[PDB]
């Protein structure tokens, strides 16, 4: 997250790490056993690591709970990054509580100009790499389609929004990938693309999850 | 130019 905020330990519970020897995405916990992230994250041997205020010092209310399913939209597109959701089976369920808690899921899309937050572990500089130890917020709003469209011209789909500043200076960037949009206490968007980081007139590009609901209700029931 | 947020970041041509 580059020009954002120390959001405080535990405060955005539903926010994930994803570990494979290193935290390189985030996620957002969606019930007990599940988790929704990007599908450009996929790899095997995912390490979901819930609780997680510093992610370099055990602090105690860390919870390391190994995937046991990770599941790419069957229509996922690697070069369109069209689709880019991917929904993780917990090995155990995890146990929750005021700080590892699930977000809900919308029952309807987000409007422009409403203030979201995003958050992750990611870059912090517009410009070289630095990687926190503690979760960063952002408040962001949801910019129009044609803003957006004027932004990536060929490349925003109906199953991508734009959220953040046209101005630069705030924005998610790399390591912030997978993980959540909240909107009005729904979970919106997922951090997925952009040209760079907080640059002038690139705003953040993220997976619209309100046309997801119900496939992720299908894909959990059946799982 | 464009990239995705993960780390290492998938990057293409634009
Ligand atoms: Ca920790």
């Amino acid at each position: 997250i580059v020009g954002g905020y120390t959001c405080g330990a535990n405060t955005v519970p539903y926010q994930v790490s994803l570990n494979s020897g290193y935290h390189f995405c985030g996620g957002s916990l969606i019930n007990s056993q599940w988790v929704v992230s990007a599908a450009h994250c996929y790899k095997s041997g995912i390490q979901v690591r819930l609780g997680e205020d510093n992610i370099n010092v055990v602090e105690g209310n860390e919870q390391f709970i190994s995937a046991s399913k990770s599941i790419v939209h069957p229509s996922y597109n690697s070069n369109t990054l069209n689709n880019d959701i991917m929904l993780i089976k917990l090995k155990s369920a995890a146990s929750l509580n005021s700080r590892v808690a699930s977000i809900s899921l919308p029952t309807s899309c987000a409007s422009a100009g409403t203030q979201c937050l995003i958050s992750g572990w990611g870059n912090t500089k517009s410009s070289g790499t630095s990687y926190p130890d503690v979760l960063k917020c952002l408040k962001a709003p949801i910019l129009s389609d044609s803003s957006c469209k004027s932004a990536y011209p060929g490349q925003i789909t109906s199953n991508m929004f734009c959220a953040g500043y046209l101005e630069g200076g705030k924005d998610s960037c790399q390591g912030d990938s997978g993980g959540p949009v909240v909107c009005s206490g729904k979970l919106q968007g997922i951090v997925s693309w952009g040209s760079g980081c907080a640059q002038k007139n690139k705003p953040g590009v993220y997976t619209k999850v309100c046309n997801y609901v119900s496939w992720i209700k299908q894909t959990i029931a059946s799982n | 130019g464009r990239c995705t947020k993960s780390i290492p970041p998938i990057c293409f041509p634009d």
